[PDB]
DNA sequence: AAAAAAAAAAAAAAAAAAAAAAATTTTTTTTTTTTTTTTTTTTTTTT
């Protein structure tokens, strides 16, 4: 055999803590109740805070920090150890338990640039963006032969030597027995691991100005493989080692580095949100008591700093929301997306709602008339330039489905981009196709777009058709187009500068101290943690200096967003009054006689035009929690269908 | 662990004693039958129904599916030893491989002096002198995964997946047995290939030439050895089951022996195979281990949901007379209206007959273009046929643009040489490219998809590129707006120009407010007095309807030229037409005369194209 | 000792070089720890015993 | 019964064969990374 250590002191020490950790029975049992429910979900690696492992034991928290491999194989023998402890089976089932980590790093939170040398073998939380991505290969952890002239069955198996001294004797695959005859392996039997290395790069945004970006390479294995793709900002908490050589017998002295991750996530604000038993609970009681106004109040809460323009808050309620698609078993889909589009009079806001929407709605992409052109914006087919084949990368569309995509200088865009994502906009998928590769990618997001009139400003005494210079075909797709002018009534007036002067004179509640000037300098970014990765609520925003005071209070953003995601899933039904009485409207008003004279169409009326009265109607039902649409559902979208779609010409 | 001889014996039991009632209810044994055939060499792959063996032996079942390559084996071999004792007379020697069997086993049997004990590998491979081929046909119990999902953890099962195929590679020898023969002694030698490469041997190892202690260089040659039909494929995933964000996932799928030939690019397709890995030395591996690729070995392939490749009821069903109406009706049910365009949209499906007159063809296809202001349900007509036809490609505007519709030059992978890779067009050669904004689509493709109106083909004499394509598919354009925008140079060649004018009226608009409205509650069209036919029926009947081209009698002929010269004077007198709505009337009712099934076309056909051609010319006005 | 002046126009990625290096026999697994390493742009030959 | 001669025993030194021990970096390849270039294609400007 070998050497066999007997009395190893430290990692007798470090187990005995590690297990102690977890028990945490008598401590709220919260990682009690993390390994139970790996243990249901069928998972085999516990993500530890390492705040709450610093507060139960700082020791164990800076060994294992300084000292990577060893404290996290400690660490996984007494997760094993517990595993066996509270099911048997289980343990018994999966050979090693994985330990990730997550929290706040002091020091070791750090990107690609300040990973330096001073961190090998040292657990660092680095961001940044990944660059590019590997095929998930399999590598043999345990292979099993069958010796045909002898009928024996053998199993080689081969350490986890990545980062650590391998010989040839290691790395040997057996082809033959030890008497010359020819094996044949079982691949059924033989054990397997998923592997994937991929490139993580600073993030333009947080990289200095005019250098070039700093990279690193990560690798990952079995459960981590698939967690990211290219473009995703991601955070990978992992061990960054030096790579061995290949046997020389002369050595330059320069190692490649690495980080060996150990949990990979993705922005928090896309993750599933926490829904605990009082949250879920308030949100129950908000949609029992209210349900006659809650879309209203849901509707002037949404950006309380922008003053006015109901009608397109609601709108942007009901894009947020969105309809249901229609899976017709003939595979025919109707889209569930609205597209808003709004244009008007210079300083309206309307850059300012784009900007609320991207930083409030989940999965929401910003892009600018040409700061996308085609292949950016849509999806784009490249060469891997290695192994000479076609390659898919996604466009802006395509980063936002199932979300939204707010567009900036939507006239400025060039005609081919618009015509371009004419698609997007109604069929929401993306159809490229180059000569060695095709696909239909889907993109699922609804277009909130921006767009200053023709001439500036907007011409009250022309025709919107003339103001406006997008023509029908673009037009007719956009669910809903506001426009919004900057009526010089001396009371709208005075209220938008009362608004906006109380918004600058509002400060933070002790953050602030009346003279503090907020911005940071690129070091207390990594300093501390990133509030973009991270990990009590309340309903009703306490009176503040944003509103002076009355008998109706402001929605929470949290609270909104919970509310939003959990009536986003509502798939409320159409029923036969609704439907009636969304069909006679929908024929009244493209009956032209219906609207008064003096009044010019912003854009035209089709069957997209009731198919946007019956999202409306379905986004009021699922704001109201109804679950069916209703008749006043119905007169909701009818109200804000026929105020968007005329303007009146003056003269 | 399991004893494979008990094996063997369990599954030549299976072989030999599973029976069923396949053919016209009379018991029969589905497995012996095949193993006379293959036997006899007059079949040479054996599927293996685990659907089969599961009936009887659930466990076996398991087994296959977590070692399927060790019970390939074993059933292959099962299968040979079976061979014998099923063959009931001589084969007449089909080919030069079967001569070179005949002749080893013969020559075998001549020096067998049957007690002595020959070494281990002093005989004939296995692979060698097998002539057959075994493969599995997945169990329906195991759902099938996906692409993304089939990792690691499944390497050597057997798993079955769906997917569009993006690249295939052609069918060229890949190596499974080299043969070499020897200069000094005059006995032969066999390297069975398994890894990509391999190293040909120089020495000869026959027992002759080690006693001489001689030379002994062999030479290899491909006289006989044993290759087979190989082919190496690209699996794309399934545009519904990729996650939210992310692009579909591609796999590699490597087809062998009677698999090859099966699917084509652009093919919806589900394989049932085994998840193997190929080792991957050669590289400096950055990372120590014995990483490895990964791909799926062809055992089942099956053209699915848009491509598979009769009763009493359904020629009941043709043999009625609104059958044409029917079909109409169903496609699109959700559509409201629009009966006459649908009706175009099925001949375009059923397409006319092709004409080869002394040397020019008049091809058959139908090309029509769909003007129309917004929300006429243009894009949603496209890609209905598209999800319908057999060789369908939805493009849209620019996104499949340039090598996008033509072919391109891609470097090779199997040979590393510069393969030709059909576009769009190529993709939906002979079936439907149905283009969507042909009127904003580039210049090069708009001449590009004028080119193969006329001609069918795709002439490129570019850098990189020197060939004359061939694309006979049938163009299902969807522009929009001489009222605002009619180009002559579309009028001159869609055989069949649709104008969609929705002037807003209440009753039409109510009707259709409400067939929306039911079809947004109930995921379905209004209930109707027909029901409209599922995508596999009406598949079914066009390609039925495709094989029977129905000819034009002279006694049409009059008929035909006074409709074409009235609708001449016609137009001369209004404020076009020409030999090409002359050939469009004629294929039109030769389309007619194929959907009613008949072999001569009748003056109701070519009223009815009259009728069409008629109600797409006044949609202008 | 040199002085010199200028302006720079490339700077590579910060890597990790080995100011000490360990090494252990195949056979026996015996180590040879702290091996110094030559500062600067110099290499260091393995020993063959 | 003792002394003288013979022979044996014990012990040490030397030689021959056979198994063991010691010594043993340079040169070439080649892969990856970076840059260069030719053509195709796309965008912008002008009439
Ligand atoms: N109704 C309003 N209430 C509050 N602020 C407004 C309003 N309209 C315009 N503004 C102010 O105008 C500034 C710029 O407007 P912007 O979002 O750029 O509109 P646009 O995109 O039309 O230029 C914002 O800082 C915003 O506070
Ligand atoms: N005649 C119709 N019957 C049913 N639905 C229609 C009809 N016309 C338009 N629609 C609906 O309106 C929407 C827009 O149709 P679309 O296919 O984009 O028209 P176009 O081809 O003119 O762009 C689709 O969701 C479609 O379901
Ligand atoms: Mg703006
Ligand atoms: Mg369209
Ligand atoms: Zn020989
Ligand atoms: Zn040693």
């Amino acid at each position: 055999a070998g050497t066999v250590v007997l009395d190893d002191v430290e990692l007798r020490e470090a187990q005995r803590d590690y297990l102690d950790f977890l028990d945490d029975e008598e401590d709220q049992g919260i990682y009690q109740s993390k390994v139970r429910e790996l243990i249901s979900d069928n998972q085999y690696r516990l993500i530890v805070n390492v705040n709450d492992l610093r507060r139960k034991n700082e020791k164990r928290a800076n060994r294992l920090l300084n000292n990577a491999f060893e404290e996290l194989v400690a660490f996984q023998r007494a997760l094993k150890d517990f595993v066996a402890s509270i099911d048997a089976t289980y343990a018994k089932q999966y050979e090693e338990f994985y330990v990730g980590l997550e929290g706040s790093f002091g020091s070791k939170h750090v990107s690609p640039r300040t990973l330096t040398s001073c961190f090998l073998s040292c657990v660092v939380c680095v961001e940044g963006i990944v660059t590019k991505c590997s095929l998930v290969r399999p590598k043999v952890v345990r292979s099993v032969h069958y010796c045909p002239a002898t009928k024996k069955t053998i199993e080689r198996r081969y350490s986890d030597l990545t980062t650590l001294v391998a010989f040839p004797s290691s790395s040997v695959y057996p082809t033959k027995d030890e008497e010359n005859n020819p094996l044949e392996t079982e691949y059924g039997l033989s054990v397997y691991k998923d592997h994937q290395t991929i490139t993580i790069q600073e993030m333009p945004e947080k990289a200095p100005a005019g250098q070039l970006p700093r990279s690193v390479d990560v690798i990952l294995d079995d459960d981590l493989v698939d967690k990211a793709k290219p473009g995703d900002r991601v955070q990978v908490v992992g061990t960054y080692r030096c790579l061995p050589g290949k046997k020389g017998g002369y050595t330059s002295g320069t190692f490649r580095t690495v980080l060996i991750a150990c949990n990979v996530k993705q922005m928090s604000k896309d993750a599933q949100p926490s829904f605990s038993a009082e949250d879920i609970a308030k949100i129950k009681k908000f949609s029992k008591t209210r349900s006659k106004d809650i879309f209203d109040q849901l509707a002037k809460s949404l950006a309380p700093s922008i003053h006015g323009h109901d009608y397109v808050k609601k709108a942007i309620l009901c894009l947020l929301l969105g309809g249901v698609e229609r899976d017709l078993e003939n595979g025919s889909h109707i889209r569930g997306d609205i597209n808003i589009l709004l244009i008007g009079d210079p300083s309206v806001a309307k850059s300012q709602l784009l900007r609320y929407v991207l930083c409030t709605a989940p999965r929401a992409i910003p892009t600018t008339g040409r700061g996308s052109s085609g292949v950016g914006l849509t999806a784009a087919v490249t060469t891997d330039q290695e192994t000479g084949e076609r390659r898919l990368e996604a466009g802006a569309m395509v980063l936002a489905d199932r979300g939204v995509v707010c567009i900036d200088e939507f006239d400025k865009m060039s005609d081919m981009d618009r015509t371009a994502i004419h698609e997007v906009m109604e069929q929401g998928r993306v159809t490229i196709a180059k000569a060695g590769i095709h696909a239909r990618l889907n993109a699922r997001c609804s277009v909130l777009a921006a767009a200053n009139p023709v001439y500036g400003r907007y011409d009250q005494y022309k025709t919107p058709m003339e103001n406006i210079g997008l023509q029908d075909s673009l037009l007719s797709r956009f669910d809903l187009l506001f426009i919004m002018l900057d009526q010089m009534d001396p009371e709208q007036d005075r209220e938008i500068s009362d608004h906006v002067l109380r918004m600058h004179r509002y400060r933070a509640p002790g953050e602030q101290d009346g003279d503090a000037m907020p911005l940071g300098s690129a070091v207390d970014i990594l300093a501390t943690d990133d509030p973009n990765f991270s990990q009590i609520y309340e309903k009703h925003d306490n009176l503040l200096h944003g509103t002076k005071k009355k008998k109706e209070k402001m929605v929470s953003a949290a609270f909104m967003k919970k509310y939003i995601h959990v009536a986003k899933i509502i798939k409320p039904v159409l029923t036969q009054e609704s439907a009636t009485y969304i069909a006679e409207e929908y024929s009244r008003l493209r009956s032209q006689d219906s609207m008064s004279s003096d009044t010019a169409r912003t854009s035209p009326v089709t069957a997209r035009t009731l198919e946007t009265l019956i999202r409306l109607a379905t986004a009021h039902a699922k704001a109201r929690m109804s679950k069916t649409v209703d008749l006043q559902d119905a007169e909701e979208a009818v109200e804000l269908v026929q105020y968007a779609y005329f303007k009146k010409v003056l003269e | 662990l399991k004893d494979y001889a008990l094996e063997k014996e369990k599954v030549k039991k299976f072989l030999q004693e599973f029976y069923q009632d396949d053919e016209l209810g009379k018991k029969q044994f589905k497995y012996g039958n095949q193993l006379v055939r293959l036997a006899h060499r007059e079949q040479v792959a054996l599927y293996v129904d685990l659907d089969d063996v599961a009936e009887d032996d659930p466990e076996l079942v398991d087994s296959i599916c977590e070692n399927a390559r060790r019970y390939a084996k074993l059933f292959a071999d099962a299968v040979q030893e079976l061979l014998p004792q099923y063959k009931e007379r001589e084969v007449v020697n089909k080919d030069v491989l079967d001569v070179y069997i005949e002749h080893r086993l013969m020559m075998e049997q001549r020096s067998r002096d049957p007690g002595m004990v020959r070494s281990p590998q002093n005989q004939y491979p296995a692979e060698l002198m097998r002539r057959f081929e075994l493969y599995f046909q997945g169990p329906s119990s195991n759902k099938p995964r996906v692409i993304r999902e089939v990792r690691a953890d499944s390497v050597g099962k057997l798993v079955t997946v769906r997917g569009i195929v993006t690249r295939v590679s052609e069918v060229k020898p890949k190596m499974v047995v080299a043969t070499y023969t020897c200069d000094q002694c005059g006995a032969e030698t066999y390297q069975p290939i398994q890894s990509p490469t391999f190293m040909p041997l120089i020495m000869c190892p026959s027992q002759e030439c080690q006693t001489n202690r001689s030379g002994g260089r062999l030479y290899l040659q491909t006289r006989g050895s044993r290759f087979i039909k190989f082919q190496e494929m690209k699996m794309q995933e399934h545009s519904d089951q990729v996650p939210v964000g992310n692009i579909p996932r591609s796999i590699t799928v490597l087809v062998e022996g009677e698999n090859t030939r099966i699917a084509q690019p652009g093919d919806h397709v589900s394989v049932t195979g085994i998840f193997l890995p190929i080792l991957r030395t050669g590289f400096r591996q950055v990372v120590q281990g014995l990483l490895s690729e990964t791909y799926l070995e062809a055992h089942r392939i099956v053209k699915m949901n848009k491509s598979e490749d009769l009763t009493r009821e359904e020629l009941r069903q043709i043999a009625e007379e609104d059958f044409y109406e029917k079909l109409a009706a169903s496609i699109a049910p959700e559509i409201y209206g629009h009966e006459d365009v649908k009706k175009a949209l099925l001949l375009l499906l059923v397409g006319g007959v092709d004409q080869s007159p002394r040397g020019m063809k008049i091809r058959g296809n139908i090309n029509i273009c769909l003007m129309g202001d917004p929300g006429v349900a243009k894009s949603q007509l496209l890609s209905y046929i598209d999800r319908l036809a057999p060789r369908s490609q939805y493009t849209t505007g620019r996104g499949s643009s340039g090598v996008g519709l033509t072919a391109a030059v891609l470097r090779d992978s199997v040979s590393g040489e510069l393969t030709l890779e059909g576009g769009a067009l190529v993709l939906a050669d002979q079936g439907v490219c149905c283009i969507d904004e042909f009127d904003k689509m580039a210049e090069a493709d708009r001449t590009a998809i004028h080119e193969v109106m006329e001609q069918q083909t795709i002439s490129i004499a570019k850098a990189g590129i020197l060939t004359t394509l061939n694309a006979r598919c049938s163009i299902l354009a969807a522009a929009n707006p001489q009222n605002i925008q009619l180009p002559a140079a579309l009028l001159s060649r869609f055989d069949l120009l649709w104008l969609i004018q929705d002037r807003p009226d209440r009753d039409n608009d109510l009707r259709l407010a409400q067939h929306i409205t039911y079809v947004h509650q109930h995921s379905r069209q209004p209930p109707s007095q027909f029901e409209p036919l599922d995508m596999k029926l009406m598949r079914r009947y066009i390609a039925m309807c495709r094989e029977k081209q129905p000819m034009v009698p002279e006694s049409l002929a009059d008929y035909i030229t006074a409709a074409y010269v009235e609708m001449r004077r016609e137009a001369w007198a209004s404020k076009y037409t020409s030999a090409r709505t002359l050939l469009a009337i004629l294929r039109l009712s030769t389309a007619l005369a194929r959907l009613r099934m008949v072999d001569v076309v009748e003056k109701e056909d070519v009223n009815e194209a009259i009728r069409l051609m008629e109600m797409s010319k006044d949609s202008l006005l | 000792l040199v002085k010199i002046p200028g302006i720079i126009i490339a700077a590579s990625a910060v890597r990790a070089k080995a100011t000490r290096i360990s090494i252990q026999c195949r056979s026996c697994r015996n180590t040879l720890t702290n091996i110094a390493m030559r500062p600067g742009l110099e290499g260091y030959a393995l020993p063959r015993k």
